[PDB]
């Protein structure tokens, strides 16, 4: 089989949105901060023996310039909404990202994935049961990643996709 | 009077043209010092040798890290950041010359210039000076843009000062 997704990785500044999908694409990690603009990665992978493109919307953490972030909703399939375990205010900023999601695609089920990333750092602010909590609060699935040392980065991805193809297909 | 500075960009090294900037002292005194002063080097830093890391067509051309090299850094003279000024300029048109920022009161050597109106900035980045000559050549700096700020080949300020 061959099919293909649009998958949007959105959340605030810093919380690893390029480092996670570089991981996926390219399979690297590096310290060095390149702040993102806006960047496009298409990748095909093979999940449960299914065949797919993953087309990957790096967007930047900012949230002004409100129209252009508008159709990265519309157009996207799935989201990822990222926040950094070691910064409060990420995760604090996670609902705002979903409430955006909801307005302008006017629905209450969108698929989406709840990513608490640099599980590494020994230095968290916010505790997994929270998070956990959160995404249960939502009916989304939650899933800590590291893209330093890789730890949870295809399941993240592939838990998107297991999502919208459910989503599609019931 | 209101003092002038000069950028001899450099494409890959290769001289492109000078762009000249009037420093609006007279109304935004503490910022256009910083960058009068970070464009002589006088301080023992500043931005001779920094590139022009974010051209986007449309919109500005950015640069001016010159501590981390990579879009993130820069300084100002008085410290790593320093407030916002005022807002009495606006990003009215080509050729604006005004602080990049991470949000308020965070200015430090990174700023941009217009290559077009950016109205929806004012209030948040203090405009401080302007192209004198040369907006030709940053015209010509457009040129190697692309959408989300990388450039084509390597935009330097390969020499700068004071007129
Ligand atoms: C939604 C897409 N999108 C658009 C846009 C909107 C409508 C239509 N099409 C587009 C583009 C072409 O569609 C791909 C923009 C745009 C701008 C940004 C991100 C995405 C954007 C963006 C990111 S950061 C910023 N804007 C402000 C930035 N600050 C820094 O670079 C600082 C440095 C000075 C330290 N850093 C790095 C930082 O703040 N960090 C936050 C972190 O802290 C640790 C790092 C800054 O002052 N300027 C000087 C003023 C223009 C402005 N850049 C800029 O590039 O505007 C681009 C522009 C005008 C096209 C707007
Ligand atoms: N230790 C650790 N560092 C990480 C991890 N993910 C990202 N980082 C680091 O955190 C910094 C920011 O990462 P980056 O992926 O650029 O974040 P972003 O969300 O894309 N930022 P922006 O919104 O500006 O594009 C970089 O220095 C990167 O190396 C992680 O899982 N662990
Ligand atoms: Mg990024």
């Amino acid at each position: 089989s061959m099919t293909e997704y649009k998958l949007v990785v959105v959340g605030a500044v810093g919380v690893g949105k390029s480092a996670l999908t570089i991981q996926l694409i390219q399979n690297h990690f590096v310290d060095e901060y390149d702040p993102t603009i806006e960047d496009s990665y298409r990748k095909q992978v093979v999940i449960d023996g299914e065949t797919s493109l993953l087309d990957i919307l790096d967007t930047a953490g900012q949230e002004e310039y409100s129209a252009m972030r508008d159709q990265y909703m519309r157009t996207g399939e799935g989201f990822l909404l990222v926040f950094a375990i070691n910064n409060t205010k990420s995760f604090e900023d996670i609902h705002h990202y979903r409430e955006q999601i909801k307005r302008v695609k006017d629905s209450e089920d969108v698929p989406m994935v709840l990513v608490g990333n640099k599980s590494d750092l020994p230095s968290r602010t916010v505790d997994t049961k929270q998070a956990q909590d959160l995404a249960r609060s939502y009916g989304i699935p939650f899933i800590e990643t590291s893209a330093k040392t890789r730890q949870g980065v295809d399941d993240a991805f592939y838990t998107l996709v297991r999502e919208i193809r459910k989503h599609k297909e019931k | 009077v209101n003092p002038t500075v000069f950028f001899d960009i450099a494409v890959d090294g290769e001289p492109l043209g000078r762009v000249s900037f009037e420093l609006f002292a007279d109304k935004v005194p503490k910022t256009a010092e910083n960058f009068r002063a970070l464009s002589t080097g006088e301080k023992g830093f500043g931005y001779k040798g920094s590139c022009f890391h974010r051209i986007i067509p449309g919109f500005m051309c950015q640069g001016g890290d010159f501590t981390r090299h990579n879009g993130t850094g820069g300084k100002s003279i008085y410290g790593e950041k320093f407030e916002d000024e005022n807002f009495i300029l606006k990003h009215t048109g080509p050729g604006i010359l005004s602080m990049a920022n991470a949000g308020p009161n965070t200015n430090g050597s990174q700023f941009f210039i217009c290559t077009a109106k950016t109205e929806w900035l004012d209030g948040k980045h203090v405009v401080f000076g302007k192209v004198k000559e040369g907006m030709n050549i940053v015209e010509a700096m457009e040129r190697f843009g692309s959408r989300n700020g990388k450039t084509s080949k390597k935009i330097t300020i390969a020499d700068c000062g004071q007129l």
